[PDB]
């Protein structure tokens, strides 16, 4: 049906949220704090057919 | 005790088996000094006229 390419879609190209690694809550002797990220979107016509 | 439903074998575990329960604060982000001692306060701005 229509709502199963509509659903093939949304579980494909989805939006992962970013987060920190070292965030406030955080252990005793921790140094370094960086920022991650996950590329969960499609960019071309290759990916998308 | 809010049981969870396992998926492995069916058993019945409680929260405190997967996790760690506590009272804690909702954010951490700001921490305040006064005169080297832990401390808290609230700034206060006045308004406009």
């Amino acid at each position: 049906s229509i709502s199963d390419v509509n659903n093939a879609i949304r579980e494909n190209n989805v939006e992962i949220a970013p987060g920190r690694l070292g965030d406030l809550p955080a252990e005793k002797g921790q140094l370094i704090t960086i920022p991650l990220s996950a590329q969960g979107q499609l960019s071309s016509l290759e990916q998308f057919k | 005790n809010i049981s969870l439903k396992s998926k492995t074998n069916g058993s019945v575990i409680k929260l405190s088996d997967v996790a760690n329960v506590e009272i804690g604060s909702q954010a951490y982000n700001f921490a305040i000094l006064e005169n080297g001692k832990p401390a808290t306060a609230a700034a206060i701005q006045l308004s406009p006229g």
